[PDB]
Formats: C-alpha cells, structure tokens, sequence
C-alpha cells in the first residue's frame, strides 16, 4: 500500500522547490495523499504496531509500522495525520527494545528474508535511518542507542546490503571520519558497464546461472544503487570531479525503469523515486 | 406567599430548585446504513433547552474509525443559522 | 505468506456467468514479490 | 440503492412556496422525502408523513456480457427485453452490424407477443474476431398492436426507443510481456 | 405546545380537605411547526426534472433531504427521529 504514498511528498517538494508547483497538481496529489491514508489507517493494530494482511493479523510487524511511521511524519505536512497515531506508534517502538546485547530484534519474519542473519541490525539501520528523516534530532534514547549499535558494527557485518544502510545513516548524521570511510570502502566494490556504475548485491552464496539465478535485473540492487547516490549527493559540498559521478550512477538507475514509473518493486521504487528528485534538486535548466 | 388584607391574612413559604440548562446538538446523519463507495453528508444542528435555534461554533467535530483514530477533522466551524453543514467522502477501502 | 520446496495445492470453485463455446486456454502466473525474476507459468484448460 | 441525490439548504422567502429542482439519477428505487426546517422565531417541526416519488421506465432493455473475452472465441449475447406496459404487446429487436466483429446470423427471428410482467431472451452469435475493445449496441422499434395481439392498437402508441451501449475487450491469447528501454540524453548544443 | 409526557392534574378544595388525582397522558409529536412538503408529480421517468413544492413558517431556513427507501427496510432507526429530539431534553417530567 506505500507505493502510492512514499514517494508523492518528495515529489511534490521538489516540484515546489524548483519553480514547477501547480495548484491543480498539489490539490490532486493532497487527493491521493488522503486516499493513502484511508486505506492505511486500515491495517493498525489496536497496540499501535503496524501489521500487514489485515484478514490474518500476526502481532504486528515492527519493520512495517517503522515504514508507516516514516511516511506519516513525513506526509503530514499537507493533509490531516491523527497525532496520537504516531505517538502510540513511537511508544511500541520504545517498548519494543529486545535488546539482543547492543542490537534491537525485529518484530516479524516476512520483511527482510534477504538479509540473513543480520536481520536485527538491519532493522536497527532502518529504525534509525526513519528517525533521522523523522525531523528527529539525536537527542533521545532510542537515536542514541542505535548510533551506539551502529558504531560497533565496522569489524563485522560484511554484507553490502547492510553497508548501504550505515552508509546512509552515518550519512544522514553530519561526519567526517565514518561517513567518509565507509563510502571511500564501499566505492572501491563498484560494478562500471559502459558509462554506468552500479552495485551487485554481491551474493556469493550460489553464484550460478540456471537455478534461478540468470534474472540480471535483480530489484535489490537498485535500492543500493539508490542509497550510494544519496549518499553521495547529500554532502558537504560535491565537487566536480563527483557530478560525472553522479551522471554514471544516475543513468543506470534511471534505465531501469518501466513504462508506468514503477521499476522493480514496492521498496526500490520508492527510494529510486526519491534519490532521482534529490539527484534533480541539483541540476535545473531555466529554458530547457 | 402574602395575604395582607382588611381581613384574615396568610403568611407562607415554600421552596423550589433552580436548575441549570445546557444547549441541545444533533446530527442529522441521512443513509442510515452505508456502502463503501459513498459520500457521507452532515449535518449538525444547535438547539436551545426550548426548541431555537441559537448561534454556535465548534472546534473540534471529527470523525474516529473502529480503531480509535480521527480521520478527518474540521477546526472554527460556525453554525450560520445553527445549521452546520458537512461533507466527507467515504474511500472505496472503507473498512466494515 | 512463502512456498517452500515442498509442494503446496491450493483450490476454489468457480460459478458460471455468461456462456461460451470453444472456451481457450487460461494462465497461472506466479512470482516473488521483491523479486520477480524467480517466477513459473502454467497453463489452465477446461474440465469438460 | 443510489446516492442523495438532492442536499440543499435552501431557506423560505415570505409565506413558503419554495420549489427545490432538481434531476434524478438512473437507479430505479423509491425516493422518501423529509426536512427539518428551522427558524428563529419559533422553532422547527420534522414533518410526519415523508413524500414519496417513484422513477421507472415503461420499457427494459438489459444486456449481461463478461469482461473480457479470448481472440477468435465463438460467444452468444443475451439480451433482455422486458414490458410492463397494462397492454400486451409485440417487440421486435436489431443488432447494428459491424466490420471490426463478425456477427454470425442465427436465423432466428420471433415477434413474441409479450405482455405485462413478462421477458423475453433473445439471443445472436457473436465470434471474437477482432482486438481490444468493442461496442455492442442494440435497438428496438415497438411494433405493438396493444389490444393484445388480434385488436389493433390504433391510436395507443407511437414509438418507443431503447437502446443502450455495451462494452467487450478481446485480448489476444497468452500472457502480457514488456520489455522497456530508458535512456537518458544530456546534450549541451549537440545531436544525438 | 404540549411535548410527550403531558401530566393530569385535577383537583378539590371542599372546605378542609384538598382531594387532587393525576394522570400521565401521551401526546402525539408535533414540534409546534407546520411544514408541507410534497412533490408536484408522484411519477415520472428516470431522467426527469424533479420539482417538489415545499411550504413552512415564513422565515425559516430550512433544510431537506431525499433518499432511497430501501434502506428503510434494512435499518428503520433514522437518527432524529421526532421522538429523539424529545427525549434528548432534560427533565422533561419531573418526578419527586
Ligand atoms: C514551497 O516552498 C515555500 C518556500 O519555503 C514554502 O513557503 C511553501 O510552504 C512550500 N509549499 C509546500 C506545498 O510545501
Ligand atoms: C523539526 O523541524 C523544525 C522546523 O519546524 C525544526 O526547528 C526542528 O529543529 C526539527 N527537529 C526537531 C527535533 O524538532
Ligand atoms: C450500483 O450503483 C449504480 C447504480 O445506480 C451503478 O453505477 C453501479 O454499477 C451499481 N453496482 C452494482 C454492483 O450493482
Ligand atoms: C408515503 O409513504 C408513507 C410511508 O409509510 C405512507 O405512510 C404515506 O401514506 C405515503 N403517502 C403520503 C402522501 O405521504
Ligand atoms: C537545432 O536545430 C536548428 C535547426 O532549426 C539548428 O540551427 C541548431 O543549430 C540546432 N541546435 C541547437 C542547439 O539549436
Ligand atoms: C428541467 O425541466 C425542464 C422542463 O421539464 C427541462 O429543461 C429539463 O427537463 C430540466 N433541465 C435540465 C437541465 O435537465
């Protein structure tokens, strides 16, 4: 249901942004921003948590109610969120602490199948990548512990799926040193075709092509392609040398992409979506 | 109770309660039961203890789901005659 | 909610509408939701 | 059941003559009327004994097609006409031919002397040879002679006309497959 | 004038002795108004233009309403009610 949702806040930001707002195009995307909405106040549970298949509920989902979180506050500016929504929702996620040593567990066993054995450190990525884009500075306990959980993950953790989201996360917090370290790590592991850079998802594990396998346009790539190009672009000052990076790993994410808009999936559409307006935020042509 | 006169006169008391009154507000809610698909019409009405109509403004008339949350809400809502009236489409989802 | 390797059958029944002959061939398309690369086909054919 | 399909608020000017115009939409129910009417005056009074309104046609003509259909797939329209007329009366019904869909004829061909209450089910073959979508449409003419079948209806009817439009989409047989190309083009002054 | 729960109260001062008796008689909803609503035809097709003549106390802002009857004949509890608006008034007949 939040891929209708996800990416009309974006866009319509980087339409008023850059002198292309409309009155009829806001009016009908503050539309679909309510018609969202109705059919996502559907699947809450009474304990605030956000669960999936609301005809066979399974104790919550907190991957899902995180996601749900996320694009409430950051679609509340225009149309009307229920405020104590998104506060019983805050405190599931404050009373679902599980504290397997420093790291949080997740809640549910549908999401992240793909990720493996760092499920919860992926959650925990996640979890603190929604409250930074929350408008949430770094001064509560939950932010605090996950940068602790994320600080004393450098040694281990050697999935590049994981290395996307504390990439993006020690990208989101303002740094010099971690920040800069783990995109310089991550740039060396860079898939270059001709005139595109993109990233593989690097699974080793039955690396063949006939048992289902040969599918090239995996959609798991993309959503990391998306992350570096974030990334990348939300720093302190890109140089030039960095805007022909930037053409490279914009144009393979932008070939992906279908006849309708949506290019692999729910997940990656959304943060493909979303990195192309950022991407866009810095380039404009007055005539064109 | 006084009786003064040029004959017999009664002196008498008696007591009574003085009570307070409230206003009366109701909802005029046509299509008694409704289908997904739909456009709910309001209409909210203020009433004096006796049946007038009287000059009133709300603040906070929303709706609430069987969840628990509001859905949509109006703020500064003046009646104009003491006749609100309100409109709110209904999502083809519309949860039973 | 998943499929693993060992087999899974699923049914339903189905009413009739509108009446037709020479009734063709129909399609089951199945396939992963994050990934629709891992996919089948089958083919469906009337009973009678 | 349809939708409200008047709302006003509409206030009384002098004694009270008002006149609500308004236009009435397709379904074929009932139509109870009610008010509550204030003033400040003296007060305001429900009324008791709702208005009633009733829509209907003399005269049904109903078609029931599938979705969608299969290319080169041989399928039989049913179409229903029904009178409710007091009078028993004759129909007789016309499909407009086309070239984009072939038609086959049936060589059926039956004036039933339908009366109140009553329907009929008339039927023509229809092969799906074409793609996308096609429109259906049907006609009727009224040919009655409304004392019943011997007496002649003389001057009891002239025309009535009913026709309505149907939808039907063909889809080529198989399963839908895309393939998409985006290219990216960033020209400064240049041809590509 | 008289809303429902009318009470009946006849009494007698002989010479000594005042006698009084009661009732508590039931009287129909009348809402101390008039109002004449009613359409100008009671048939017509299903595309036709609907005239319906309404008439009440003058100066009266006045609000209608059309529905469907069917769903008279699923839920026939239409909220304000000429029984509602009554009932929703306090002590509308006292007791001790
Ligand atoms: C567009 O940006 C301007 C500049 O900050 C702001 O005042 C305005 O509220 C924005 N509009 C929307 C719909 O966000
Ligand atoms: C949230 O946004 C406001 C701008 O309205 C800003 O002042 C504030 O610093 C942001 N963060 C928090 C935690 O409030
Ligand atoms: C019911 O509503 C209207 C009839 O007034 C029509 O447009 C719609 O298709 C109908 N649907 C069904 C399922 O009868
Ligand atoms: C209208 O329908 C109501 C339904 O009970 C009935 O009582 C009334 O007699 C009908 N006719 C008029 C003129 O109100
Ligand atoms: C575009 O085509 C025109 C021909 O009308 C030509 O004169 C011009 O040089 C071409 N390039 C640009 C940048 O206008
Ligand atoms: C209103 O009624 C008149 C005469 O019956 C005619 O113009 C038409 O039926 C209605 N108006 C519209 C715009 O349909």
């Amino acid at each position: 249901n939040l891929a209708r949702m996800a990416p009309i806040p974006y866009v319509l930001e980087y339409l008023n942004n850059t002198n292309q707002l409309t009155d009829e195009l806001l009016q009908t995307a503050v539309q679909f921003l309510n018609e969202g909405y109705y059919r996502q106040l559907r699947y809450k549970l009474p304990s605030g948590a956000y669960d999936a298949f609301w005809s066979s509920p399974s104790d919550g989902s907190s991957w899902l109610s995180a996601y749900t979180f996320k694009t409430f506050e950051k679609a509340k500016k225009y149309i009307y969120v229920d405020g104590k929504i998104q506060q019983q929702t805050l405190l599931y996620l404050q009373t679902s602490q599980k504290l397997d040593n420093g790291c949080f567990k997740a809640e549910g066993n549908l999401f992240m199948r793909q990720c493996g054995q760092e499920r919860d450190l992926c959650f925990t990525a996640y979890l603190a990548i929604a409250l930074l884009e929350s408008n949430y500075s770094s001064g509560m306990t939950l932010l605090d512990d996950a940068l602790g959980c994320l600080e004393a993950a450098m040694s281990s953790a050697s999935t590049l799926y994981f290395k996307s989201y504390t990439v993006y996360v020690f990208t989101l917090v303002q740094n010099w040193e971690i920040r800069n370290t783990l995109l310089n790590e991550l740039k060396s592991k860079v898939v270059s075709e001709r005139g595109t850079l993109h990233w593989e998802r690097e699974d080793k594990l039955g690396q063949e092509g006939i048992p289902l396998y040969y599918p090239n346009y995996s959609p798991a790539e993309v959503e990391i392609t998306a992350y570096m190009l974030l990334s990348i672009a939300k720093g302190s000052d890109p140089t030039h040398d960095d805007l022909t990076y930037m053409a490279q790993i914009s144009v393979w994410l932008i070939q992906q992409q279908n006849s309708y808009g949506g290019f692999r999936s729910t997940q990656d559409t959304v943060v493909a979506l979303q990195a192309l307006a950022f991407y866009a935020q810095l380039l404009f042509k007055s005539n064109a | 109770l006084s009786v003064s006169g040029g004959g017999e006169d009664i002196k008498d008391r008696k007591a009574v309660v003085i009570a307070p009154l409230n206003t009366i507000c109701l909802i005029q809610m046509d299509k008694p039961v409704y289908k997904p698909g739909c456009k709910v019409r309001f209409r909210l009405i203020s009433l004096n203890t006796m049946l007038l109509p009287i000059s009133e403004k709300y603040t906070a008339v929303y709706l609430e789901d069987p969840s628990g949350s509001r859905i949509a809400q109006w703020q500064n809502q003046e009646s104009v005659g003491g006749v609100v009236q309100l409109e709110f489409p209904l999502i083809s989802d519309a949860a039973p | 909610n998943a499929v693993p390797l060992k087999t899974i059958q699923l049914s339903f029944k189905v009413l009739i509408g509108s009446r037709v002959l020479n009734v063709k061939s129909a399609s089951v398309y199945v396939y992963d939701y994050y990934e629709t690369g891992e996919n089948g086909f089958a083919s469906y054919s009337q009973p009678c | 059941f349809s939708e409200t399909f008047l709302w006003r608020l509409v206030s009384v000017d002098s004694e009270g003559q008002n006149t609500i115009t308004e236009t009435v939409p397709d379904t074929i129910t009932k139509w109870q009327g009610s008010m509550f009417c204030v003033s400040e005056k003296e007060g305001f009074g429900i009324t008791k004994y709702s208005a009633n309104f009733t829509s209907f046609l003399p005269f049904f003509v109903e078609l029931s097609l599938p979705y969608s259909l299969t290319r080169e797939e041989i399928l039989v329209m049913k179409a229903f006409v029904s009178n409710y007329l007091e009078e028993c009366i004759k129909i007789i019904v016309t499909l407009q031919p086309s070239a984009d869909f072939e038609v086959i004829p049936q060589d059926v061909k039956q004036d039933q002397c339908i009366c109140s209450g009553g329907r009929s089910s008339y039927s023509w073959n229809i092969i799906a040879s074409s793609l996308g979508r096609i429109s259906f449409i049907v006609s009727a003419e009224t040919t009655h002679i409304g004392a019943s079948c011997d007496g002649p209806s003389d001057q009891s009817q002239s025309t009535r006309k009913d026709t309505v439009i149907q939808t039907i989409l063909v889809q080529p047989e198989g399963i839908r497959k895309e393939e998409t190309s985006s290219n990216l083009v960033c020209v400064e002054d240049s041809n590509v | 004038d008289l809303a429902p729960g009318a009470e009946l109260i006849v009494y007698c001062i002989l010479d000594l002795e005042l006698i009084a008796d009661t009732i508590s008689l039931d009287i129909e909803k009348c809402f101390q108004n008039q109002v004449s609503l009613s359409f100008s035809d009671d048939l017509g097709p299903t595309a036709s233009n609907v005239s319906l003549n309404l008439s009440a106390a003058p100066g009266s802002l006045c609000g209608v309403k059309v529905i469907d009857s069917s769903l008279l004949l699923i839920n026939p509890y239409e909220s304000l009610s000429a029984s509602g608006v009554y009932y929703s008034i306090p002590y509308l007949s006292l007791f001790g």
